[PDB]
């Protein structure tokens, strides 16, 4: 609800 | 009565070229905020607060004098919480939201560019300041 | 009774091999793409961007769904690519654009033009979406 | 002692006239090559190789008897080796490159021109044949 | 044809502006590169925190080298506001800006010249060293010609 997301490439 | 003062945020970054070894990091980055002309945020900015992703260690980091910047290395991107304070205590902090851009553009890869930018425009506006405030603004 | 208008550009950057590569007789790397003529985040307006490639392509219709809005192949001709904009407002028709993809110049090749997608009298979802 | 043949190669193309569904192919090409006279070279050409495009299916194409004429359908220009092989083993191959053409050039175009022909001479010279060679040339 | 060009007020001030202060952020510092027997190419330089033109206020910039260069007073007049140079080592180099308003005293900056790599950025794809520092020129009470300079 209050944290949101890390992405790696590809 | 109504003082607009314009600014720019967002970030730069640069690829290592590889992986680093120690943490997987393969990018530096800065995120900003910055006076769209060449002038003083300080007069009337009490700290601007960067709130990174809760992987970094001390994940909150607080910039309390210009320029208004915080530099890293890593791997993903994530979303950045931008929140300036002002002089004033009672005028109320701006947020901004930043989306941290690292990997580039196939694109502009092979167009040789060299930093991956991604900056935004905004305006703090300042309605009915303070006597205080009206006066740190118009230096 | 209003009318937004977005810049656009689009086009492809490509690069010679310096030689034909001997598994698919393959010369260039190519890239196309759609970008906003400043910076924006149109993925808060665009759905998905559809990039029609030639038929001799495997899965000839690529689509992306998120920026940035380009396709990297390799290849060996050019050829003319139907680029579809979808937008997030499903009453907003899609945008459809035509590009001679370029291998050949007329360093790297760059094939690039200014366009403008053009909202007559929108949803009110689409102008809000327009203007955040 | 030494004799003179000379021939023509190249390719013709026309093209559909729009982009055909199936395959995205716009022209049909067909690729030769041809003695320049009347005659007939297959006394002494054991067989004549084009090597089409990696994009088409036995690029490697042999033609062991005339016409030496490739005919195929396509979208892109692209170079064709070609390859002609004599009968007498001690006559080494020759070997011609070519840019398989399918645009018509705009002064062809505005010339209205029908078709795209591009055809380039060669001259294939047999200085001092073998006895078998030199029979077959004659 | 005919036409005006512009309206200004006669019989004003040309003092100090006696409740005013102007701040012009600036970035300098020095990159520098690894290659007679010179070790690093480097390059020191002065630029605006935001670009716009200095020029307009700043009359010349000198970089004042180490004594074992030759004419180790170097001057800058327009932009880019640079010196390139060959060396071995690093020194402090003196940065003195002057101003269009010949009143205005210059100001003076101090750069330790970086030209070896740190081993964290040397594990990386790093190729060139960069050593830059923020500061501000501090304009209180300006010359009424200086606040129209900056401005």
């Amino acid at each position: 609800t209050k944290a949101a997301r890390k992405s790696a490439p590809a | 009565v109504t003082i607009v003062k314009p600014i720019v945020y967002g970030n730069v970054a640069r690829y290592f070229g590889k992986k680093r070894e120690e943490d997987g990091h393969t990018h530096q980055w800065t995120v900003y905020v910055k006076p769209y002309r060449n002038e003083d945020m300080s007069a009337y900015v009490k700290k601007i607060q960067f709130k990174l992703h809760e992987s970094y260690g001390n994940p909150l980091r607080v910039v309390t004098k210009p320029p208004y910047e915080i530099t890293e290395t890593g791997w993903g991107e994530f979303e950045i919480i931008i929140k300036i304070f002002f002089i004033d205590p009672n005028e109320r902090p701006v947020t901004l939201y930043h989306l941290l851009k690292l990997f580039q553009s196939d694109t502009n890869a092979m167009l040789g560019k060299k930093t991956v930018v991604s900056e935004f425009y905004d305006e703090m506006i300042f309605q009915d300041p303070t006597a205080m405030m009206q006066q740190l603004l118009t230096t």
